[PDB]
């Protein structure tokens, strides 16, 4: 729901607003998420 | 697809008579004649069936007689009572549903037979 | 078929080709079917299209026919059997049951496709459909009645009306 | 009761004249896997579909003992042309089924059997022809032969460029008599389909 | 598949019959009371009309649709534009009836006006095509759904609701001449 | 309910916005369901 | 630590100077039946093994920004020459790796990507080429680049005939610096092998 601003529901169905997908996972976010952090080897505070 | 080969033609005055044969190689299909008039579209003439039923032109129809030989694998065209208008070249080879006289542009034809009527 | 006629007959020759048409809702051979009727008021396709081949000779004549789904991307559709058996097809005989369906698949890129030959491009983007005469035995006139009709999945996606008044 | 419908592959084959299938030598395959190829074969289920043939015109001047053949493998241009020539042994049984229909006028009788390991026969041992996977086809009562049969040889695996192990062969048991209401030829097709096509032992390109 | 074709029962077989697999369908827009509830313009206007479905043009969607079954029935919505008032009468009501305020009568609004009709035919169901006569070609002068009048109406649409058909009739395609397949534009995108 | 999208019940009664059927069945449905489907005969697959 | 070897098929190739596998975009295949082939697809497990490409020649001429491409899947001889032949249909994913031996006493990088539905790019948007399925070459650590891509595309089957998503490429970031005891020249071979050799719609033969 990007860039809606309306409380009430929408008056017309959900078949009528827009398409209906059908079916029979974001990745760059697992890609971005999982990247190394940190330090590597030895430390000397 | 078939090796099939024609004789008989020459020259002859009106109202003469001529006998084309051809022999071919290839099974038993309905076979028949063609002619190619000079300056003129490729037309048939006669077509017989499998061991039967032969079918005729308008124009050509009671003059000719096509027959078939299975045993020697040869068609015949006896041509009687001719007309300066029936000299072409005689081809032969297949044809599709005899009764409606459908001929059938399949493949190579043989080029052996040439028919010069006078008058 | 040519000339208007249902029916394709037994031919005496050594091309075995009975007839060939597009698989698509415009084509020639289906302009007059109901099918083809509903598919000119709709947008996209989807589904299987049966054929149903209908023998209507005499008892005393026998023949052997074979349907084969030519996919695109072949530039000529074969012209005879021992070429088009690689494609998917079947094979039938005539006795008692005189009728056969065939079901031609929906094989194609993308999920929907349009019912309309887009612009004079050819080699239409959904293949052909070749019906062939395999052998006949004593049927020299005799016909086969072809029909066609709905899948158990075809279905029809977006309301249009293209016809000129 | 005789309606039969083989389906091999993506293709199928309906018969309404059947009379039943005859399994030749054994039901089914051997033991595919085996201690030459060392475990470095596959299978292609991409081959095992029908392709067609002509045999011969079975006409009515051919007399008893009019034998033609059709060595198999033959020239394949489909998946198994391919197949034979790029992987150097290959293994298959193959499923045949042979067509030669007139009209239920006629009479006469073909013996439609495959042989292994072809070799010519003289004109006297063809009397003995019924010893090997065979049925008939008489126009009287049925017009389709239906035969499967296992792949048999010396090596478990074989080069179909040099050996050749079956045969189909088919015989004019009685001449074909015809009568003004049947078929004046005969025309005999063949459908032949290999099933379990095994390979092994993959060739470079010649691209 | 295999089976006696005289006997006309219907045959749908799939493609499981080698080695394919049937796929889910969804078949909502070639619904009937779907596809069939849409505005629709009627070419025969006049300063007085007589609202009868088969005025629609025999190639149009909703039209053509409806000239290929036998029966129907379905309220209507109109949509006329008009210079001055709208009188509109039901199945039956003599034609004078139509120059009277004491009918539904809509007075204009700017752009144009929008009604819902009921179905008053007194048949259970309509039909589009009749054989036979009704006096003691054409359908019977009672097949209709009433009459609107106006100083002049220049544009008017009809819209089925509650479409129901019954008994189909062939339905046709245009003819493909010469060509293999019938070819005509398809949009594109420009450039 | 064929083409009505709105989400909230009409505003005039079912008396006024339609008329009422009265009493005192999809045929072809029947019939296209009860299609004979598989194959016939025998089967050597 | 660093020695790889991976297998496809009946192929392997092993290497000492590895630095690890990079998945492009993806992990795995996504569903591969779909509602628009009908379930009438096969796999064919004969087709995914390697088979070697020649990119260029690394030399010291080229300055930054050289761009060397190989739209995929190219002329093949093998068993996947025949299966885009042979079948209207197909679809796969791809296991590519890039060698560019030099020894470890020269300098230099290159960056070893793979891009979907090549477009050529403007000598500005090169700077940004790491937006994709990416690692570098570099004579200093490593030899071997190696990336594995999925099948993506806007159709679920495509026809390679007339539509090739995948584009390796491979870019020249720092060009070569040699020594006395470094390569004069670097030659950069490819070893592609495809994953899940999907096809359906066989065509008719040609022979």
């Amino acid at each position: 729901s990007g860039n809606t601003g309306s409380i009430i529901n929408n008056y017309y169905m959900q078949q009528y607003q827009n398409s209906m997908d059908t079916q029979l996972n974001d990745w760059f976010s697992k890609l971005a998420s999982s990247a190394f952090s940190g330090l590597f080897g030895a430390l000397l505070a | 697809q078939v090796q099939l080969q024609e004789s008989g033609g020459g020259l002859v005055q009106a109202g003469g008579s001529l006998r084309l044969s051809c022999v071919y190689s290839g099974g038993a299909y309905s076979m028949g004649w063609y002619r190619q008039a000079p300056g003129k579209q490729r037309e048939l003439v006669a077509a017989i069936t499998d061991d039967g039923i032969t079918n005729y032109r308008d124009t050509v129809k009671g003059r000719f007689t096509i027959s078939r030989d299975n045993a020697k694998k040869a068609v015949y065209l006896q041509m009687n009572s001719l007309k300066p208008e029936d000299t072409a070249v005689y081809h032969c080879n297949t044809v599709r549903r005899v009764a409606t006289l459908s001929g059938s542009s399949s493949g190579s034809w043989g080029q052996g037979t040439q028919v010069t009527v006078s008058s | 078929f040519d000339d208007g006629k249902p029916y394709v007959v037994t031919r005496e020759d050594e091309q075995r080709l009975l007839a060939k048409f597009d698989v698509s809702l415009a084509a020639k051979h289906m302009s007059n079917t109901y099918l083809s009727g509903i598919a000119q008021y709709y947008a996209q396709y989807s589904g299987t299209i049966n054929l149903h081949f209908m023998f209507t000779g005499s008892t005393d004549s026998k023949a052997r026919y074979m349907v084969a789904y030519v996919p695109p991307g072949v530039e000529t559709p074969p012209d005879t059997p021992e070429r088009a058996a690689h494609c998917i097809h079947a094979e039938w005989d005539t006795g008692l049951n005189s009728k056969f369906t065939f079901s031609i698949p929906y094989v194609s890129a993308a999920d929907y496709a349009y019912t309309a030959s887009d612009v004079a491009e050819t080699t239409n983007v959904q293949g052909w459909v070749c019906i062939y005469q395999i052998t006949h035995g004593k049927a020299q006139n005799d016909t086969l009645v072809v029909s066609v009709s709905a899948g158990k999945d075809f279905e029809l996606r977006l309301p249009i009306d293209p016809r000129t008044q | 009761d005789r309606t039969l419908t083989t389906r091999n592959g993506h293709t199928t084959s309906t018969t309404q004249s059947s009379v039943g299938v005859t399994y030749g030598y054994s039901t089914g395959e051997d033991h595919v896997s085996g201690p030459n190829t060392s475990g470095l074969e596959t299978r292609v289920t991409q081959a095992e579909r029908f392709f067609k043939k002509h045999l011969f015109n079975w006409t009515t001047d051919k007399p008893f003992g009019h034998l033609e053949k059709l060595k198999l493998p033959t020239d394949h241009k489909g998946v198994y042309g391919h197949l034979v020539d790029s992987f150097a042994y290959m293994r298959n049984g193959w499923d045949v089924e042979v067509s030669a229909v007139g009209n239920q006028f006629n009479g006469g009788c073909l013996l439609v059997a495959m042989v292994p390991e072809w070799k010519k026969f003289t004109p006297r041992e063809k009397y003995q022809l019924t010893l090997f996977p065979h049925q008939f086809i008489s126009p009287r009562t049925n017009m389709t032969a239906h035969i499967t049969v296992p792949y048999l040889g010396v090596n478990r695996y074989d080069q179909y460029k040099k050996h050749k192990p079956w045969t189909l062969v088919v015989m004019v048991v009685s001449p074909l008599t015809t009568s003004s209401i049947g078929a004046t030829e005969i025309k005999v097709y063949a459908n032949i389909a290999p099933t379990h096509v095994h390979v092994a032992g993959e060739l470079p390109s010649k691209e | 598949t295999t089976s006696a074709g005289e006997s006309a029962d219907p045959v749908t077989t799939t493609v499981e019959n080698y080695g394919g697999e049937t796929q889910v369908q969804r078949r909502h827009h070639t619904d009937v009371g779907f596809i069939m509830d849409r505005f629709v313009k009627i070419n025969n206007t006049n300063p007085t009309h007589v609202i009868d479905l088969m005025q629609t043009h025999q190639h149009g969607l909703v039209g053509a649709l409806l000239r290929a079954a036998t029966y129907y029935f379905s309220d209507l919505e109109i949509v006329v534009r008009h210079e001055g008032n709208l009188t509109w009468v039901p199945n039956g009501a003599p034609e004078a009836a139509l120059s009277n305020a004491g009918n539904p009568t809509a007075y204009n609004k700017a752009p144009f006006t929008r009604l819902a009709l009921p179905y008053t035919a007194p048949h259970r169901v309509l039909a589009t095509v009749y054989n036979g006569t009704s006096k003691y070609t054409q359908l019977p002068a009672s097949f209709n759904f009433g009459a609107i009048r106006a100083t002049d109406i220049s544009e008017l649409l009809v819209r089925m609701k509650r479409a129901e058909l019954y008994c189909p009739r062939p339905l046709l395609a245009v003819e493909v001449t010469a060509q293999d397949r019938h070819k005509q534009k398809i949009i594109a995108p420009a450039k």
